[PDB]
């Protein structure tokens, strides 16, 4: 279990990383509501504390130092500890090679790969302290190439290699690093769009169904589980087998 | 998602997953070859209150393996979840690899586990729920003088992502649990202190390291997770190219 | 003056082959099922002043394939390169799929090229070189309705590598290329179209560009590329999880 | 063969750029001299057209866009083409996860990550009209995960989701994207170590031998060829065999 872990999920005022905190919290968790939204912050912060939940907000742009560190300082004042990183924020500029504007290429690279890497630095020397951390990334099945996003595949592989990189090196203080790849996942997104789109995308999923978020809390919360610390630099994918062959 | 059948569960592993299933409520059928170890077993897990049968078999031959199947379904009527533990097999050096080395690695290490998911997946699909695991190891990636192993065992990947696809639709899933260094109370404490060095997590994996993330993709909730090949390795298959 | 046998030459992959190779100077032996097409084949390169020898042989069996091997050997005094293209495997669904299925897969999919490599790798150690090239497809990745043709495909990576690692230290070099999807002329037009739409470079692939994979890894100079899965298929490999 | 196709070889005034440079050039491709080091670029530009070779020097910083525009330019009006892009220059700042500066990630992203990005935006747009292209992206081993190498595993980690989204995106142009993942190779640097160290890295290698920069330069031969036009979206390893355990 994950019983009087503290953990901290980046991006979590809203979508599967809001879903991820609340099993998080409903199954012993304390954990620490993120978002670069700090109106989404305080209302989640407030759901969740309504629910009974041990639960604190950390407003802060993840893709900034100076607002990790902060927040890591918060963290670490109200709980005292680290237990579990999740990286969730992420975001995607997408487009033709032509047509992508540096800009749509610097954000990207910024809020998912160096966030990532931010969040996991200010977060790791706590873990070492106490000998034990897990350190969650998620990535996407877009890791593996995909037309129109090369910003997106860019730094989702690199937070890949990332992984891989830091459970070879943290694994000797008690931490491990692993990443979870959603294939395609019902989303708020997905409820306000037409027909048409959603029916060409079902029809490419071997399940026939959609994912739901919970399906990517579980999964989190197996990498997450006390009992989990022989698993680390593992990718593993939460796509239904769409992953197999996605074309 | 209550009943379970693992086959090979005469050995530590076996025994790992068996508890663990178990302490999630699973009635379980325990395959094997070696009854003796196959019956204590059993009676452990019996006698801490868990629904369990034996069966002994030290079969490679497809229609012995379906006969296996039919007993435990005779028994609880329906097959939730398998697991295959792999068979020992004997790595060796190319020159030392017979005619019949070849035959016996691809019957036990391929052919075997081939068997028994075409004898559980057609039943899996028609009740609309299954959940394989396949217990594989790091020879599947090809290391030195494993040559007979890493043929057999690296059989199993393409296969449980071909199954996995095709059984898709019908609430199936197929997975692969791949065991890095298992600390086994018989290995010598020398060879344990070269070989935890060599893992980033220092310290070799158990048995329960093992069952702990076959637990997982066996569960109900793991319906959205299939074709997966995942390593319980503490950190070591990250130094393999292609392991993701 | 270099020496190389093509495994199942008697096909376009292996006629293309074969001109590659002669085209590099290469000396040749040629093994396959159909003795007409293959002396048909060594006639036309013959013709074109190469130097070949033919082998009919439609063996799965070890000492049937060691016996191939003697042949070469005897004419040629040493074997540089080996070349193991694939032979035909048919894919249907698993409940299609009977005993027999199974084991013939296996036998000429994997324990057949695991033979051919048995009778020439320890040749090529001895005398310090050897470039092994294994031809593959992308079934080993595992598809729906493939089961028996991936079990077979797959273990050729695990099998591949360890032997790459074994024998590295002696000059030789152990690599894979996997096939695409390859025009053949007898697929009908409409099935060229929809295929080709599926392909990032928009066309089915040739003989042609898999003998120029081959051809590389095959190469004096190659002796630093070892272990390799070397996809030939026009970007579709791109779609797989864990193709890299 | 590559006889008259023009190749843009980005950090190649030194190194192994440098002699992948050369015998492009001596199997007849004209070939552009790029670095930040404008004295190498001189002196190797030197060097080459001395031996005959159709060259061109173009200093750029490739982590900065306008730079790599010029570039482009430059090559463009001394050639009129651009058939082969190889992203060889990088560049490596490592440590412990908690030393790392800020900038000591900033600048590997930039060089490895971005600057591959950067060139391979500027020049595909004629590779399209020409309907034909080779873009070949140096990796590493290192890809796969290395201790202390966070930024270096995370930028040519990227790399390898940036080689596979734009296989599939540009391919109906003509355009193939491949990635060599050197491993050991034989540099200056090697020169500069004691024996004791040498003889413990050499024993981890299968063959027992090193590899040579014409190991790379023969690689890439193959994958810029005319013949290689259905070879896309791979990754291929010049490691002697170390990729496949470097443990
Ligand atoms: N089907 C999918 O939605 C899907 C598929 C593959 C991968 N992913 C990845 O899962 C993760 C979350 O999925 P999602 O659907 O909720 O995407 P999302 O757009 O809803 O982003 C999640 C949260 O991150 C916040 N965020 C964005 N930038 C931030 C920043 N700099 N600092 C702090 N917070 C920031 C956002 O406010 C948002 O609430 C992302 O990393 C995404 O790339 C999602
Ligand atoms: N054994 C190895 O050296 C080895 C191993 C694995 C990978 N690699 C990779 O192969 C490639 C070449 O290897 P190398 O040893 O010759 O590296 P190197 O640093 O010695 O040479 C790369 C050249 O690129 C130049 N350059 C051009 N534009 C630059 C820019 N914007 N920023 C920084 N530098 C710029 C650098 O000045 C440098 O001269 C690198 O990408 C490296 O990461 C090398």
């Amino acid at each position: 279990g994950i019983q009087n872990r503290v953990a901290l999920i980046t991006g979590s005022a809203s979508g599967m990383g809001k879903q991820t905190a609340l099993r998080f919290a409903e199954q012993g968790a304390a954990v620490v509501i993120n978002d670069i939204d700090a109106e989404k912050v305080r209302a989640t912060v407030d759901e969740f504390s309504a629910r009974g939940h041990r639960v604190l907000g950390a407003v802060a742009d993840i893709g900034n130092k100076a607002a990790v560190d902060g927040m890591v300082k918060q963290t670490i004042d109200a709980f005292g500890r680290i237990d579990i990183l999740v990286n969730n924020a992420g975001m995607e500029r997408a487009g033709a090679l032509r047509k992508l504007s540096e800009a749509d290429w610097d954000v990207t690279i910024n809020v998912n790969l160096k966030g990532t890497f931010l969040c996991t630095q200010a977060v790791h020397g706590h873990m070492v302290e106490n000998k034990h951390g897990r350190i969650v990334n998620i990535a996407s099945r877009a890791w593996l190439g995909g037309a129109g996003q090369t910003p997106y595949s860019s730094a989702k592989a690199g937070v890949v290699g990332m992984t891989r990189a830091l459970a070879i090196e943290l694994g000797r203080a008690g931490i491990t690093v692993n990443c979870v790849a959603p294939g395609l996942i019902h989303t708020p997104m997905w409820d306000e769009l037409p027909e048409k789109d959603q029916q060409f995308l079902l029809s490419r999923q071997p399940t026939g169904k959609l994912g739901e978020p919970d399906d990517i809390a579980n999964t989190l919360l197996f990498l997450a589980d006390d009992d989990s610390g022989f698993v680390t630099g593992q990718v593993l994918y939460v796509c239904g087998g769409r992953s197999l062959f996605a074309g | 998602g209550k009943v379970a059948l693992i086959v090979n569960a005469d050995d530590a592993v076996g025994e790992a997953v068996a508890l663990r299933l178990a302490g999630s409520g699973v009635q379980l059928a325990l395959a094997g070859a070696d009854a003796g170890r196959l019956d204590k077993l059993a009676s452990q897990l019996a006698g801490k209150g868990a629904t369990v049968m034996a069966v002994a078999t030290a079969a490679v031959e497809a229609g012995a393996i379906r006969d296996s199947v039919a007993q435990v379904k005779a028994r609880y009527g329906r097959i939730d979840v398998l697991v295959h533990n792999e068979s020992a097999l004997a790595a060796k050096p190319l020159p030392e690899i017979s005619d019949a080395d070849v035959g016996a690695a691809l019957d036990t290490g391929l052919a075997a586990p081939f068997h028994y998911l075409r004898a559980v997946v057609p039943g899996m699909r028609e009740a609309g729920f299954g959940r394989v695991v396949n217990i594989s190891d790091l020879r599947y990636l090809g290391l030195a003088n494993t040559s007979s192993v890493a043929a057999a065992r690296s059989g199993l990947f393409g296969l449980t992502r071909a199954l996995a696809l095709e059984s898709a639709r019908d609430g199936v899933t197929v997975n692969t649990v791949v065991m890095g260094d298992v600390d086994s109370e018989t290995t010598p404490a020398a060879e344990r202190e070269k070989l935890a060095g060599g893992i980033p997590v220092k310290r070799l994996g158990t048995p329960a390291d093992i069952a702990n993330a076959v637990g997982f993709l066996a569960a109900d909730s793991s319906k959205y997770v299939t074709g997966q090949t995942l390593f319980v390795c503490g950190g070591k298959s990250a130094y393999f190219s292609m392991s993701i």
